[PDB]
């Protein structure tokens, strides 16, 4: 009945839908357009 | 009258909402994020310089 | 104006410092079909 | 060691029973806060009167209501080491398996519930081979009581016979020493008839259930009760909370050897014509469900009696029974010795509300569940996968959950030959 609440379960259901795809395009565009490493998981010191 | 029917119970999902928070500061502070998870169960932080006098 | 918008923000931690950009807004498009009423006129030059 | 891809095979069952159970699949959203229940209306029964003059005499109304629930899931969680040739080689036919018995075990509890809910009893003091056409007689009889009882038939009847009894009718057509049709089928296949003494469906079901002797003896109603039928009753808080019409809590003298799907009828107490109230010839049969306490019982008819003085007159309205329970009537058994059942029905008595289980759900990441038809029987379920490495291994679950229900247990009945000793 909410417009605001029907509105945001059929965002919400898109969005979880398309998670896997969006995250590895958004991977592939970083990739291409910024770097290639990944310094963020290095313990190294 | 005495009409024995059928008792229901009705639950409607329109909520009743209650609380409504302002956070003023939080916006105010300026957001960083580092590509260092170090700072990890551990104490390597990181280290800025200051306006040289 | 005053009151900022938030949403779903698509750019998760830009990583390198200052993260810049904020005030996430969306806008839905949603399409309806459905029947309705058209007139049937006729044109005073030639034609219905 | 050499072998072979071609299984023997070696089992087959039928389940007919819930194939002819009609399955009902209320909103699961309510469904989860209405506490697995949904309740259900009874068709209304009217009082009347006579005379001209009847101020102060007018009535309300009344109608009654049911309730049906569902139970637990009916899983086969397995697991499967991924280095064992063994475990590789049957894994999809084990698959195979458990879709079958899940079936099983869903017309398995279709067919128990009808046979230890089953208000109807028809008894025979000797087997169904004794004399002749007394196969018929059974039928017949079943068929006799419920048009006595005036109960609705209209979307069918089915009698389910047991092996046994198929085998004894087929005896009792061909030793006719006549072939015409009838016997000239049952000489040639073992079939009786699809149609017997009015039943429009008669078959045989291999896994109809075998109906324990009681050892109840010399048990007698203790006061006098009187029992009314309601719609909904307060509680403790002053909340009207809805009633079952289809239970009555009995206290006797000792309930004893009494156990759940006993048959018993009170002395005295006899049938009626439920619409048109007169009373039957026959006496009243009630089925046991519960023994609670050790002195009260819960008998699936409500016994509510046409001379009965402290009901309203809509209340009286539903009277299925003569006189009430007198504090000294001697109930007496219907069950005296072990003897499997025939169990006939009328179609609209018994259902199978259904459940999902929503394992697909992006809460449970990790897991892969997806849908799974049940073959034979008419739903479905879940077929979850889930990995392991703390033993290096994968976990299955095949999970499905439904419910009986027997919204009509005056509909059911229960055939009980060689009812001796």
């Amino acid at each position: 009945e909410n417009r605001l609440e029907s509105i945001l379960s059929r965002f919400d259901a898109d969005w979880t839908a398309s998670d896997e795809a969006r995250r590895e395009a958004k991977n592939d565009l970083f990739f291409s357009r910024v770097s290639q490493w990944d310094d963020w998981l290095s313990q190294y010191t | 009258a005495l009409n024995e029917g059928q008792i229901v119970t009705l639950a409607v999902d329109e909520i009743i909402e209650t609380i409504s928070a302002i956070t003023p500061m939080a916006q105010k502070a300026k957001k960083y994020t580092p590509p260092a998870a170090s700072m990890q169960r551990s104490s390597n932080t990181i280290w800025m310089p200051v306006e040289q006098e | 104006a005053d009151d900022i918008p938030s949403f779903q923000n698509p750019n998760d931690w830009v990583f390198p410092w200052l993260t810049q950009d904020t005030i996430q807004i969306a806008e839905f498009y949603e399409v309806v079909e459905k029947k309705e009423t058209a007139f049937i006129y006729q044109d005073p030059v030639t034609g219905e | 060691t050499l072998a072979v891809d071609e299984i023997i095979e070696t089992i087959s069952a039928i389940t007919p029973m819930a194939q002819k159970a009609k399955k009902y699949t209320p909103p699961a959203a309510s469904m989860q806060r209405s506490s697995n229940t949904i309740w259900m209306p009874v068709e209304q029964e009217s009082p009347t009167q006579e005379g001209w003059d009847l101020t102060d005499k007018a009535t309300g109304l009344l109608e009654l209501n049911v309730a049906v629930n569902m139970g637990e899931p009916d899983n086969d969680f397995f697991q499967l080491r991924a280095d064992d040739l063994r475990d590789e080689t049957a894994y999809r036919r084990r698959i195979q398996s458990a879709a079958r018995k899940l079936a099983n075990n869903v017309e398995l509890k279709v067919a128990n519930m009808a046979a230890e809910m089953g208000s109807l009893v028809i008894t025979s003091p000797d087997a169904i081979g004794t004399n002749t056409a007394d196969a018929w007689n059974f039928v017949a009889d079943a068929e006799e009581i419920m048009f006595s009882r005036e109960l609705n038939r209209d979307m069918g009847t089915s009698y389910f016979f047991n092996p046994q009894d198929y085998k004894k009718a087929g005896y009792d057509l061909t030793k006719r020493d006549i072939f015409g049709r009838i016997p000239e089928e049952a000489y040639r296949d073992g079939t009786i008839q699809r149609q017997v003494a009015g039943f429009d469906d008669v078959l045989r079901s291999p896994k109809l259930p075998v109906l324990t002797k009681s050892t109840a003896t010399g048990i007698t109603v203790s006061g006098a009760q009187s029992f009314k039928p309601v719609a909904w009753q307060l509680d403790n808080d002053g909340n009207k909370v809805n009633v079952d019409n289809r239970f009555a809590t009995v206290t006797l003298s000792a309930t004893t050897g009494m156990k759940r799907g006993d048959k018993i009828s009170f002395a005295g107490v006899k049938f009626l014509g439920q619409m048109a109230k007169n009373v039957l010839a026959q006496d009243a049969t009630f089925s046991v469900v519960r023994v609670v306490d050790g002195t009260h019982v819960e008998i699936t008819p409500k016994p509510v009696a046409l001379d009965d003085v402290s009901l309203s007159p809509e209340q009286r309205a539903y009277a299925n029974v003569n006189t009430s329970l007198a504090d000294a009537m001697a109930v007496n058994i219907l069950n005296v010795k072990d003897a499997r059942t025939n169990v006939f029905w009328a179609d609209d008595a018994i259902r199978i509300v259904s459940q999902p289980i929503p394992a697909n759900h992006e809460l449970f990441a990790g897991m892969k569940t997806t849908s799974f038809s049940i073959p034979d029987v008419g739903l479905n379920g879940i077929f979850a996968t889930q990995g392991d490495i703390s033993t290096l291994s994968g976990l299955c679950r095949i999970a499905l959950w439904y419910g009986v229900n027997a919204t009509r247990p005056e509909a059911i009945g229960v055939g009980l030959p060689g009812q001796t000793a």
